[PDB]
């Protein structure tokens, strides 16, 4: 079950590592270009925290929900800010969010009382009048119900497919940093002048195996010069000596 | 996956049909998937009675609501399907299938051959 | 509703094309058809799921293509047990939502 | 649940000359046989820790938090449950609440409106109770959740042969709150005053807060009334000073001396 | 331009970095690492200006 | 959008001031707003470009200033032929890129 | 500087308007300047129609793309606006003007008025 545009849930993902590579083998998506930044730097850019927002969109008008564009479901629904720190991902989810008669569990709000500030969880609905007609629990002339359920039909096809879209909001170096993407690991080469980097241990030198062992609370090793000379290996549990030149 | 359909064969025209269609092995934690109830009259165009998803909502055929009723089990046993005041135009065989929104039909059962006793 | 010829015959062994058609207003279309065969007194099973993919664990001598309102299959490798009942199905948006072909009666040509 | 008895008689405290305890590891960096002179917020050597003895007595006062304090409680029935935090007491600011009510230990950082005195301990005669854990009443906008495993529990009623001492040292750097936990078993002595001994203390956790904490209170485990045992806890300050540490070949602090005590130092 | 000036183009990515004062006049379809992709645009392939 | 009073009147000679305003969300940071004058049967002419910059050929009695979200112009030393159709034109980013006033018709009380 | 505006007096309801305006004397070695067309009817305020730069780019008002075409001479003589499928609410006067970006309409022509024959 996937969140809609009216009941959009701010999913909070924290205290892990966020690799966006397992989604590529699913299907050719409707779109791939992230809107705030380029899609070629999704991994190296480390952010403090991530906010996920899930949306089922009727039709194919996810273009109008953009940082710079508005619409019927972008001014009276979830509204993307024009200074949005994050990006989008949309993909054709016809296998889950469709029905043969209609996806009547969902809803859309075509219009509201007034234009809403972005990042506002607008979920309250009410009967709407026509200009100045008094409307209190009545329906018919000048009192029409402004909501209608989603209708999925096989005769609709292209132009009414869901294209499930998740937006991701980031923060640029102001909070504690818990979640981002990892890097690659290059295998150790012994007795070779390598420019080593053990999670930030910048320096150049050759690598040997050290007979001494560290305690489980120990990770580094110093000397008289107060610099790194023998450290525990990052992704494997043995102690490696940095022999200098 | 195996689907077994069980029910009476020698059925009176005034007798309600109680048919159980049983499945063995499915990922029920999904949406848009269900079971379909499929008729085979001989030599004519076949017609459909009921497709039921796991949401419990009803999608009945138009102008045939008085000939069909659907009963859950909620214990992964089967689905109970009851036909009330059946007509002798449908001396036929009955089948049940896995029907979802992208795959049309997935896997079938053995099916039951029933005729009118009049 | 769907329509198809009843008496279907052609070249034995290979090179036979079978088709389903109908009306674009009565049959609402835009749903990918599936097509099935029934055996007299035996266990039946669908030969073509959607228009054009081939699942694993079954015979891979079949092909299909659907354009507009007309669907078709090319059938190869006809043995002596090629007798069946070919029923094609789609979504009819007017009434009786799931229709099943028009009926077929095929003969054998192994001898 | 929270019991508002709104009356208490307070006993005068004592002073205990803590001798050697109060050392902890600087970071996760190993040094081999190197004498280091490090300046940090430490506990002074040979210092009076204020001994609050609680027996018919329910004392959980506000403790003088000055961004890092020392709490050594000689406990046997797992009386220390959580820690009231914050500064405003009306669910207007962020606060931390740790409860180890079961094996599912949960730390919640959110707005909390604490009651007058939510004692965990009451009812079931001498057997301590897990009720009244819901200390707060209202929340504005909750922020952080964390799930952790517990330490060694205690088998309900346990009085006498006080072998265990729980040392909680509170600190914070850049808003990151550090809890320094040390459980010392097999101290075969009467509680009274502290004995002589030393141990190396390791850093376990460091959790972000974002709010500078001014006050914090102790959570201890008819609606009121209990004939408690010899409850004993010592509160102490932290002040910045220099040490000299003796790293061995195994990275254990064999000796540590404060330079600013006597001219021999 | 009042509805937007599209006569000035800029580049978003390359295969690698570039030495000072160099001119990358060559324009071609750019793929992402290992996917075989040439000729037209599509998944992990779009025009870099 | 952009709006101004439909008409204004006052004593001849002095004591007149005409203003325009608009919604800040539609208004793209409020730069390059200009003040024109239209005559019946004559071609309109430019009077003020970008709030408070004076072009050549105009008199020093025309002045303009903008505070907050509202811009305005003042003129001192009115004459018998100083009745005008003073318009404010501006840039609006969300709707049609240019917006042209709300209509003005200054009248005098000299007769 | 002279600007000359020419157009028909009365037009048929099914005819297409062909307005012309000529400009004499400008610094064409520039960027961002151009020739703009604006119209207004009596009883309602001004509203902008179109503007052309010196690079051949045409900018019309939105939702009026199909029924507006521009002939630009590339000889510094005249600019023609041809608008098809006219509406009797468009019976109005038309001004051809110079268009910079600070001066929204720097110099204004005399313009011509047109009305429908229906
Ligand atoms: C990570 O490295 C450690 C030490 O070599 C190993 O025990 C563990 O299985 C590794 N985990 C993965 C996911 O490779
Ligand atoms: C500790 O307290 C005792 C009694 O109040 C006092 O005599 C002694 O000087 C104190 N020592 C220190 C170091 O404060
Ligand atoms: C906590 O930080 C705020 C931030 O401005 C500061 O004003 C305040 O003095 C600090 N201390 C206390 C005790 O609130
Ligand atoms: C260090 O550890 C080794 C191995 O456990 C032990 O034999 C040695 O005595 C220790 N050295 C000391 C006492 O620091």
């Amino acid at each position: 079950r996937f969140a809609s545009v009216y009941a959009w849930n701010r999913k909070r993902i924290s205290n892990c590592v966020a690799d966006y590579s397992v989604l590529y083998n699913l299907a050719p998506f409707f779109t791939f270009k992230c809107y705030g930044v380029s899609p070629t730097k999704l991994n190296d850019l480390c952010f403090t925290n991530v906010y996920a927002d899930s949306f089922v969109i009727r039709g194919d008008e996810v273009r109008q929900i953009a940082p710079g564009q508005t619409g019927n479901i972008a001014d009276y629904n979830y509204k993307l800010p024009d200074d949005f720190t994050g990006c989008v991902i949309a993909w054709n989810s016809n296998k889950l969010d469709s029905k043969v008669s209609g996806n009547y569990n969902y809803l859309y709000r075509l219009f509201r009382k007034s234009n809403l500030k972005p990042f506002e969880r607008d979920i309250s609905t009410e009967i709407y009048q026509a200009g100045n007609k008094p409307c209190n629990g009545v329906a018919g002339f000048n009192c029409y119900f402004p909501l209608r359920s989603y209708s999925f039909r096989p005769t609709y096809g292209v132009g009414h497919q869901p294209y499930r879209v998740v937006v991701l909001s980031f923060e640029l170096l102001h909070a504690p940093a818990t979640v981002c993407g990892p890097k690659k690991s290059t295998n150790l080469v012994k007795n070779k002048c390598v420019n080593f980097n053990f999670n930030g241990l910048k320096g150049t030198g050759v690598l040997t195996e050290s007979n001494k062992k560290f305690l489980p609370f120990q990770q580094f090793g110093r000397d008289i010069a107060d610099t790194t000379d023998a450290v525990r290996d990052p992704q494997t549990l043995e102690i490696l000596d940095i022999t200098p030149c | 996956i195996t689907l077994k359909e069980s029910g009476p064969t020698l059925v009176k025209p005034t007798q309600t049909l109680t048919l159980t269609c049983a499945f063995s092995g499915f990922s029920l934690n999904t949406g848009g998937a269900g079971v379909g109830w499929i008729r085979q009259p001989p030599g004519k165009a076949l017609e459909w009675l009921a497709l039921i998803y796991w949401d419990g909502d009803k999608r009945y055929n138009p102008s045939l609501k008085s000939r069909l009723a659907i009963i859950m089990d909620t214990s992964k046993n089967r689905v109970v399907l009851t036909m009330t005041n059946m007509d002798p135009v449908d001396t036929a065989t009955y089948y049940c299938a896995h029907h979802k929104i992208e795959y049309i039909f997935d896997y079938w059962g053995q099916g039951t051959l029933v005729a009118v006793s009049s | 509703a769907l329509t198809q010829p009843a008496s279907v015959s052609g070249s034995p062994g290979q090179s036979i094309t079978v088709s389903c058609t109908g009306t674009s207003s009565d049959l609402g279309n835009f749903q990918y058809v599936s097509w099935y065969q029934h055996h007299p007194g035996k266990a039946p099973k669908l030969l073509i799921y959607e228009v054009s993919k081939r699942p694993s664990g079954v015979s891979n001598r079949f092909s299909g293509s659907k354009s507009g309102n007309t669907a078709s299959l090319t059938i190869s490798g006809l043995q002596a047990e090629d007798e069946a009942d070919y029923y094609c199905c789609s979504y009819t948006t007017t009434t009786i939502p799931v229709a099943f072909g028009g009926g077929t009666k095929l003969t054998v040509l192994g001898q | 649940q929270c019991v508002n008895l709104t009356t208490r008689t307070q006993l005068p405290p004592a002073y205990t000359n803590s001798f050697t305890r109060g050392v902890y590891y600087p970071d996760k960096v190993f040094r081999s046989s190197v004498l280091h002179s490090t300046q940090d917020l430490f506990l002074p050597f040979f210092s009076n820790v204020t001994w609050f003895h609680v027996i018919k007595r329910f004392d959980n006062p506000v403790l003088p938090f000055n961004d890092g304090v020392y709490f050594a409680s000689i406990e046997k029935s797992n009386i220390i449950r959580g820690w009231i935090f914050g500064t405003t007491l009306d669910s207007k600011t962020q606060s931390l609440l740790i409860v180890n009510n079961a094996t599912n230990v949960v730390i919640k950082v959110c707005e909390f409106q604490f009651c007058n005195d939510p004692f965990l301990d009451h009812k079931n005669n001498k057997s301590w109770m897990e009720s009244e854990f819901r200390v707060y009443s209202s929340a504005n906008n909750c922020t952080f959740e964390y799930v952790s495993q517990p330490f060694l529990m205690d088998l309900e009623g346990k009085q006498g042969n006080f072998k265990n001492l729980r040392e909680f040292v509170f600190k914070n750097i850049d808003g990151y709150f550090k809890i320094y936990s040390k459980h010392t078993p097999i101290i075969v002595r009467e509680p009274e005053d502290l004995p002589q001994g030393f141990s190396a203390l390791e850093p376990l956790v460091d959790l972000p807060i974002g709010i500078n904490i001014t006050r914090f209170q102790t959570l201890l485990a008819s609606s009121s009334g209990w004939t408690a045992g010899a409850a004993a806890y010592y509160v102490g300050y932290l002040q910045p000073r220099t040490f000299l540490l003796k790293y061995n070949e195994n990275g254990t602090i064999t000796d540590a001396v404060d330079c600013a005590l006597d001219p021999l130092s």
